[PDB]
Formats: C-alpha cells, sequence, structure tokens
RNA sequence: UGUACAACGGGGUAUUGUAAGCAGUAGAGUAGCCUUGUUGUUACGAUCUGCUGAGAUUAAGCCUUUGUUGUCUGAUUUGU
RNA sequence: CAGUCAAGCGUUCAUAGCGACAUUGCUUUUUGAUUCUUCGAUGUCGGCUCUUCCUAUCAUACCGAAGCAGAAUUCGGUAAGCGUUGGAUUGUUCACCCACUAAUAGGGAACGUGAGCUGGGUUUAGACCGUCGUGAGACAGGUUAGUUUUACCCUACUGAUGAAUGUUACCGCAAUAGUAAUUGAACUUAGUACGAGAGGAACAGUUCAUUCGGAUAAUUGGUUUUUGCGGCUGUCUGAUCAGGCAUUGCCGCGAAGCUACCAUCCGCUGGAUUAUGGCUGAACGCCUCUAAGUCAGAAUCCAUGCUAGAACGCGGUGAUUUC
RNA sequence: UCUUAAGGUAGCCAAAUGCCUCGUCAUCUAAUUAGUGACGCGCAUGAAUGGAUUAACGAGAUUCCCACUGUCCCUAUCUAC
RNA sequence: UGAACAGCCUCUAGUUGAUAGAAUAAUGUAGAUAAGGGAAGUCGGCAAAAUAGAUCCGUAACUUCGGGAUAAGGAUUGGCU
C-alpha cells in the first residue's frame, strides 16, 4: 500500500556518495567565467582556517527591524600567508574536455613546495627539479620556447601556487599546491603576468577586496563510521524496539528485490568536499599591521589573535580573511577561497559593511577579557605579578 | 505571525509546543491558557506546532473563569521561558511562560497586562504594547 | 554598543557573552556565564562567594589601589 | 645534525574557589588555677580572619618556549 | 473513474456549470467469481519507520473558459518538479469532530514493509457472560490473560582497501551517474484599480517566515571519566596531613571534544520547450497561430553550479637506483 | 382475545451479557466508537443455572485529575562490556 | 553507621578464579544526564522519573464502626559548645 502520511526525503540526494574526499584539499571544479578586459588577477587563494570569533556591527539594510542597530555575528578567520607562484599550465580545448598541454616551472622552487613531491623527505636525496633548474640555464632555451607554445595553443591558463606553510603556526612543513585559473588579460598577458610572478608572492589584499562575495571550498570535518540516525537524521525508532533503535526500519519494499540506492545506510560521515557560496569578507587584514584586531570605533592596540591563541591552532601572524558565517572544514585545515561565479547584485550582498568591535576573548573557555592589559586592570596585582 | 500583527517577527526559538499551559498575563479572569495550535505553523510527519514570544496561538482556558472555560480562543504569547537569541546577540528569557487572551484581529480581551512583556511581542502587536506595563 | 556588568559576579559582559534573565517582578539580571547564572538560581549570596566583586568590595580585598 | 623532533621545566590562556602551615585582643562556651584581668591563665572548642583571586589542574586533539636532557642509516621492494 | 446523445435545470439559454431516460468504456484502489500456483508452511490486519513509483491534481508554477465588475469561486490544459500536517475516540482500514495550514488528493510496490519493531485485533491452550445445545460443546458475539526465534553465507545497498598498465610523486581534464531547494506572511503599490455601495486586488520593491538541505561550534544551552577544583555521608588508614572503598559514592561548578532551527551561517543563473497566447500565410482569390516558416513562454527539460570520478578512460610535469 | 406448566416478579442494564450500535440525553474534552450518570418492548438481563448493593483488600481490567519525567516534540552526550 | 543477621566499609579466615594484548567506528547490552514544553508518543504513562527514613502539625468521602490512614497536605533534619 501507499505511505500513510507524506514526509520529505531524509537527507539531500545531490551529495551522494558520502565517501571520504579524494584529498585533504578539496578541488575547485569551476572558475569564474573568463574575461579578456579586466586586469590579470587570481581567481582563488589558499588559506588555513584558523577559527571563529565574534563581531558587532551596525546592520545597514533599509526596512529592517534592526536597521542602523547593533548586530552580533559570527565570523571565521582564515590565515592567508602570501602564496608563491611556482609554475604555469596552459589548457587547450578538446572535443573531449580541457587538456593541459604544458606546465612550466620557476627556477628556485622553495624547499617547502619541494617537499610536496616526496613522501619520505628525511632520507630523500632531494633531486626534484634539479635537471629542470639545470635546463633553466642558457637563459632558459627550452622554457622560452615552451611559454611561446602555451601562448600559441592555450585557451585557459592556470598558475601553480603554493602556500608558505612555514609561516603558519602549523606543525606541517609539506606545503599544499594548487592550480588557480587566471582571469584578466588574454593568454599572452596572463603568461607574461605569470612569468613576471615566477617564484614571486601574491597576498590576499591584492586579490580579494573588502565586501567581496567569496566561496569557501574545503573538506568537511570527519567523523568516522556513522549510523543512519546521525548520517541522515532519520527518525529514531521507539524505545521498545528489539534489536536496536538507531536504525531505519524498512529499507525497501518486497519488490524491487534490491535495497534501493536512495535508502539511508550507515557509513562514513564528513570528510566530504563541500562548497559554501556567498560568504562576505568583513576585513582583509595585514599580518605586518599591528592592531588589526581593532576598528575605527574600538581603537585598541590588540591583534586579531584571541587571548591564549586560537584553540588547536596558534596565533595569526600573517594576512587574514575575516569572513561572516561558517565555512566547511575544521581548524588547521586547508581551505580554498574563490570569487563568486556570478554577479550578486542582491541588497544583502551589496551591504557596505564596517565593523565596530572584534572579540579577542579566549576561545579556550569563558574568558572575560579582551587583552592582557585590560585583564590586568580588572584584577589588580597578583601573588604572581611581582 | 498573526493576521492583526504588524508583520515580520524575527525567529524566536520556539519553546511552547502544543499542549503547553502558560499563565494568563491579562486580567480577563483566566488563570492559564493551554495551547491547542499555533497560527502560521508548518507541517511535518510528527512535529508538534510550537509557540514562541509574540506568536499568536489558539488556546483554551483550562483553569479559571467559568465562561472563559470550555472553548477555544486566540491568545498571544507575551513571556517565554525558553531562552532565545536576539539579533543584537543577547540570550534572554523570562522565568514564566505566559500569554494574553485576544480576539483574532489582535485586540486584547483583557484590560491590563501583569508582569513584563517581551519586546518582540509588544513591538509586533500594538494593543499588547499599549496595555503593557514594562516591556523587555 | 556598551558592555554590561554581571548582576551577580560583577564581571564585564561583552556583546553576547552570557545570558539575560527577566524575573517575574521585572528585574533584569545579566549573567556573564553559566557560572554566575547558576550560582544565582541556587540562592547563594554574592557577598559570600569569595571570588565575587561584591565580596571583594565588602572585604576590601585588593582595594589598596 | 636543524627557524629539526621529542621528554621535562617556564610563561600565557583557562577551571575551580581561597591549600598546608603558622598566627590571632575572632569564637556559642564549658571544666581548672590565680596575681580578678578589662588580650588573666591552662585544657577542649565547630567555625571566622590574615598570609590567600590563594592552592590544585592545564592537552591528554589549548597557545608560546633565549631553559634542561636527549634522539637522529633498521627492514623490504621497485626499471621504459 | 471517464465519455457519447441531450428531456429538462440554470432570469432569458440544452452543452458557463449541470444532466434524467439510455448508452460505450477503463481500472483492479472494494466485494465477489474461479481454484491455476503453494498445505514435506511464502509468517497473516493495523500502526510505527523509510524509499520509490502511478496520476484519475488538494496546494504551488504558467495558462484557457464563466451566469469571471472587483473579491471569492467553479470548469479545464501542460503538469507528480514540490509539498499534502498536529490531535480527541477506535486495534481499526474507514469514519467522525477539534485546529493549523497553501493544501490537508487518491493510490501501488506479495492488501510494500514482523530474521525492521509492536502485538492492540485476529489466531491454540486459562477464564466469564449471553444465546443455542439434554450433554460433551458451538458462536468473524462481547470481555480478560496469553514465549513474536536465527544472518557469520550469496546478492543488493552503504561505506572501505586493492595486484597490473615501466617505478614513484604531483597537478589536472571529465565520460558517466546523482542533484534541491520549497511555500507563506507583512509593509508598500493601495483603501488604488473595479463597483452605486457593500466591499476590494494585482505587477514591481523591501523585510521576514514555513518545510527541506549542507556545514560550523565565535556566542547560548546539553552532555562530564579532565574523575579538574570545591563540598558531604558511611567506613578504613592511631589522630593531623593525605588518601582508599561505596561497580563513576553523591552534590555544586566544570574547560576540551561532540552537539541543538535549543545555537549560527549558507543554499547559483542561462538556454530550449509543454499548455497557452501571438505573427506572417496558404491550403479554401476570403479567412485562419499552421500546413511550409516563426515569436513569448511552466514549479517542465537540458545546461551553469555542487558530489563521486571510469579502480580495464585520459592528459601535463618531476625524479628515475654503479660499486 | 389465542396459548402455555407458568408467561421475567423484586431488582439491574447498550453492563464482561445489546445484533441495529459509534443507540438517545447529560457529564468529561478544543475535539471523545473511550469513562461516568440516567433512559430500557432488554436480538439474547434476572434471582443460591443466585439478583442488587457493599467498607476493606487486588502484581486483575478501565477512565479521568495532580505530581513526574527523553514516551514524545527532537535528538545530543558520557562510561563499562 | 543504622531500627535492623537491610545497604555500604573493615577485623579473623579465604580467594585474587572466569583466555589476554591494542585501539574507542557504527549497531547493541547494561548505567546515567539532558535546555523549553510535559503524555502532544502510544492499544495502553509500557519504560523511566517523582515521593520515600524519623520527629511534629493536619487528615475527607464512605464504613460491616474494626477501618479507610503513612489518607490528602505541610514544617523540621548537620556540626560544635
Amino acid at each position: 500500500s501507499h505511505r500513510k502520511y507524506e514526509a520529505p526525503r531524509h537527507g539531500h540526494l545531490g551529495f551522494l556518495p558520502r565517501k571520504r574526499a579524494a584529498s585533504i584539499r578539496a578541488r575547485v571544479k569551476a572558475f569564474p567565467k573568463d574575461d579578456r578586459s579586466k586586469p590579470v588577477a587570481l581567481t582563488s587563494f589558499l588559506g588555513y582556517k584558523a577559527g571563529m570569533t565574534t563581531i558587532v556591527r551596525d546592520l545597514d539594510r533599509p526596512g529592517s527591524k534592526f536597521h542602523k542597530r547593533e548586530v552580533v555575528e559570527a565570523v571565521t578567520v582564515v590565515d592567508t600567508p602570501p602564496v608563491v607562484v611556482v609554475g604555469v599550465v596552459g589548457y587547450v580545448e578538446t572535443p573531449r574536455g580541457l587538456r593541459s598541454l604544458t606546465t612550466v616551472w620557476a627556477e628556485h622552487l622553495s624547499d617547502e613546495v619541494k617537499r610536496r613531491f616526496y613522501k619520505n623527505w628525511y632520507k630523500s636525496k632531494k633531486k626534484a627539479f634539479t635537471k629542470y633548474s639545470a635546463k633553466y640555464a642558457q637563459d632558459g632555451a627550452g622554457i622560452e620556447r615552451e611559454l611561446a607554445r602555451i601562448k600559441k595553443y592555450a585557451s585557459v591558463v592556470r598558475v601553480l601556487v603554493h602556500t608558505q606553510i612555514r609561516k603558519t603556526p602549523l606543525a606541517q612543513k609539506k606545503a599544499h599546491l594548487a592550480e588557480i585559473q587566471l582571469n584578466g588579460g588574454s593568454i599572452s598577458e596572463k603568461v607574461d603576468w605569470a612569468r613576471e610572478h615566477f617564484e614571486k608572492t601574491v597576498a590576499v589584499d591584492s586579490v580579494f577586496e573588502q565586501n567581496e562575495m567569496i566561496d569557501a571550498i574545503a573538506v568537511t570535518k570527519g567523523h568516522g563510521f556513522e549510523g543512519v540516525t546521525h548520517r541522515w537524521g532519520t527518525k529514531k525508532l521507539p524505545r521498545k524496539t528489539h534489536r536496536g533503535l538507531r536504525k531505519v526500519a524498512c529499507i525497501g519494499a518486497w519488490h524491487p528485490a534490491h535495497v534501493m540506492w536512495s535508502v539511508a545506510r550507515a557509513g562514513q560521515r564528513g570528510y566530504h568536499s563541500r562548497t559554501s557560496i556567498n560568504h562576505k569578507i568583513y576585513r582583509v587584514g595585514k599580518g605586518d599591521d599591528e592592531a588589526n584586531g581593532a576598528t575605527s570605533f574600538d581603537r585598541t592596540k590588540k591583534t586579531i589573535t584571541p587571548m591564549g591563541g586560537f584553540v588547536h591552532y596558534g596565533e595569526i601572524k600573517n594576512d587574514f580573511i575575516m569572513v561572516k558565517g561558517c565555512i566547511p572544514g575544521n581548524r588547521k585545515r586547508i581551505v580554498t577561497l574563490r570569487k563568486s561565479l556570478y554577479t550578486n547584485t542582491s541588497r544583502k550582498a551589496l551591504e557596505e559593511v564596517s565593523l565596530k568591535w572584534i572579540d579577542t576573548a579566549s576561545k579556550f573557555g569563558k574568558g572575560r577579557f579582551q587583552t592582557p592589559a585590560e585583564k590586568h586592570a580588572f584584577m589588580g596585582t597578583l601573588k604572581k605579578d611581582l | 505571525s498573526g493576521n492583526g500583527a504588524q508583520g515580520t517577527k524575527f525567529r524566536i526559538s520556539l519553546g511552547l509546543p502544543v499542549g503547553a499551559i502558560m499563565n494568563c498575563a491579562d486580567n480577563s479572569g483566566a488563570r492559564n491558557l493551554y495551547i491547542i495550535a499555533v497560527k502560521g505553523s508548518g507541517s511535518r510527519l510528527n512535529r508538534l506546532p510550537a509557540a514562541s514570544l509574540g506568536d499568536m496561538v489558539m488556546a483554551t482556558v483550562k483553569k479559571g473563569k467559568p465562561e472563559l472555560r470550555k472553548k477555544v480562543m486566540p491568545a498571544i504569547v507575551v513571556r517565554q521561558a525558553k531562552s532565545w537569541r536576539r539579533r543584537d546577540g543577547v540570550f534572554l528569557y523570562f522565568e514564566d511562560n505566559a500569554g494574553v487572551i485576544a480576539n483574532p484581529k489582535g485586540e486584547m480581551k483583557g484590560s491590563a497586562i501583569t508582569g513584563p512583556v517581551g519586546k518582540e511581542c509588544a513591538d509586533l502587536w500594538p494593543r499588547v504594547a499599549s496595555n503593557s506595563g514594562v516591556v523587555v | 554598543m556598551k558592555v554590561e556588568i554581571d548582576s551577580f559576579s560583577g564581571a564585564k559582559i561583552y556583546p553576547g557573552r552570557g545570558t539575560l534573565f527577566v524575573r517575574g517582578d521585572s528585574k533584569i539580571f545579566r549573567f556573564q556565564n553559566s557560572k554566575s547564572a547558576s550560582l544565582f538560581k541556587q540562592r547563594k549570596n554574592p557577598r559570600r562567594i569569595a571570588w565575587t566583586v561584591l565580596f571583594r568590595k565588602h572585604h576590601k580585598k585588593g582595594i589598596t589601589e
């Protein structure tokens, strides 16, 4: 017979299979549609999600119940030390897809990106790119003609960029590498621009702007094998159920005599690639800049790093992106930041945001102070403060 | 939002599901009101309709004045015990959940409101705002 | 914006950190944390809790400033 | 054989809520003695006060270390 | 359940909406008819959970018709994309009220679903009543109590590895498969259009919300074996200190981690079309959206985007073993 | 008036006995095939094939109310095995 | 300790036997806690929770006068002198 009362499907089907991601750095499937007009600029950036923190700002949308009144919002702060361009790959269009016909590398690749090619760096003899850097001699007799070949046959060119993993407070040293599509000039300008930037750095303030509508692409938090009740949110069976209740009861009718693919089943949860779009940048800070933890209203000399440092992460000592709302992936994790794939002329996106205050209090419990200076002021001297 | 309400009520966390009994903050003689539905509610396979601050509900007077007893009557939630977050960031809650009898258009049956009234409820419903002693 | 003062422990309440409590007699109490927000409902005395600001003021402790 | 890594120690951030010890013109008092006080004196006496936001714990998936002490070639397999 | 005709109904009028007398069908969603399958056993009603499918469409998208002034409504088309509830009583399917809602449409999958549950009903043996029986006993009559067994096999499904393609590492492409967003309210338009008045919209804009979904733990709440701190009982270590035991002794607080529409954020825009409305224009010197040609257009379809990446699809690049 | 051996008396009831039947009325509830109180031409109640009450008692059955709670809304966490 | 050959800890005595090691996924079995609501779940409050010892105050209907009754419902509770 029919289902007695209708109900929505438990869980979205567009994300199957809920298997572990291929790699810890979720790929960027799609890029903003290319132009040949605007200046050459990167379409993405690699960062490391340090954590979250609280903000207060004047909501500035007309017709709100809270127009021109304080709103408390959650933001995630992304550590973004300047990436280094180390290579350029050109793509040709084929009736079977885009095919990379050439990658061209720089001269002195960093040791931290050289570690990427190795699994056992400690005992390896570090011969990577030795003969490429040797080939780079005679003012690059092969490299020059190979760039010309890209210019001759390339429809889309992407630069290879890697993060300065050593600048972050992580225990890792094997830098992550990624392909970033270059939007901007025609192919020749892009590769000339990229050639100018070989083994040269790009920071966020040059690629992302305040109030820009960006996407975070990353691998979600993992949770190991997970039962259906949490994996799909299915109803728990009643308490008096024999042989357990954290299940789904009927996995399918007698016919078809097969468990249908669309039936909730227990297994891996998390660690999937997820793209979260339309996030708002609130502040593209500068690591060199002290007091980036303050605003035009607060005027304190505290940095963005919360007291006691971010939990599990450390401190922010580089440029950062302070973006409203959650992002996929947990702390320490590589995240990919990507420009929006369409013009977002919604009023909510065009809001001209300016912050008022930034929470520096400790994330490691219920800390009540914004800076050790203020904390000292409240409590006075201590038996330790001699 | 109720029909006589002045439009948009931001989402207060629902803490008074169907079957909850709240105090009667007005002076119509009802002692408590027992929720039988919530106006504007949704639909799900086993989800109860729930009430929040400022929601217009349909309630029954389980205890109190005889002629108010034993019939359905619309009510308006003025106090909630389930803490909820405002836009401005604060988590706040009353220690009593209570409402006031009102007709569907949104004019209170009672004359005055006892105790505080939630700011969202007062802002949403003008009549409760007029009769409210202290609004928070 | 403004920072509140906890109604029980006297700690500074920054935007959103803590809860707000409206008693039946319409007296509002802002708590910096569940610690204050729970010691209050237990009917403990702020003047008797050793780390409370009222206790510190009453016993004059640290008042040598 | 190092902006190396680790085990400890240091600092921060945190959690609880004022350690032990000592001292008191603190203490319902009760027994004992006298020089009968106005801090008399001995024994017992919960609890209070001062040292004392003290003491304890703090990554085990917290942050940072100018300190101490170490550790750093064992196996197997792979060819167009 | 759907048509065919059209006596009459409907102010006038058969066909806006109906539809008698008759009449032609369709479905297996009822009950029957048969006994072909199973009686060396296919677990048998309902509910609970969950997935998918049909369309004879309740709502939503776009439309055509009216005894459509507006408002509300009714009939109909493309349409199953998307949703179709909370409760009282009953084992109930069904039914009947209460209420919310946009709506509370009908159905299938061995009357889906018992090695998924429950065992309320039915359906062993106890027992009671009524009626029928002389009696033993009978009763889809009522009532009460009544063991609901096994998966480690194959497959299916969900997740997880994996030999070889010279080796190994990195960066990629993308065939194919999946797909998601949903609906309402308020302010304004506007007390405007419309109407004599009663009444009373809609297009755009804005702020929100419902259902669903993917993340995250800055904030709040929950959890506490941090057995972290504090406290308390009984006992034990001669007393003190410090502790043991009380299956985690208990209580207060309790970071981290996990987690909650109980917390927060986010959930994309182009084409081609259906219905339909149109154009040009013959067939049929006229006329006609139609035949040739063609324009706009739906919650439709295909893309954009998202997910996995063929482990027998593939690309670019690095380094490739001497004593 | 026909018939029997005599025609269900006192009581009780849609009761564990009432098919129609979810009987009718009242109460309980927002809503009640449930519960209770009445009504009784009662298919098919009824007097030691015992009738009607009945304080107390009941691991009997049933309904409602207060308290209580993860039974549920709506799931989350922790420990041991 | 306590009313107690209840429960918990100890003395004499006796054992330290039950295949172990490493991790801490899902589902379980056993033991808990959950904000707001409080049976809306469900055949049905099934399971759980709440109350609980003692002293004092108060105690209804009905009744076979014996009961109901610990009715219901409140207050107090250590240590030390």
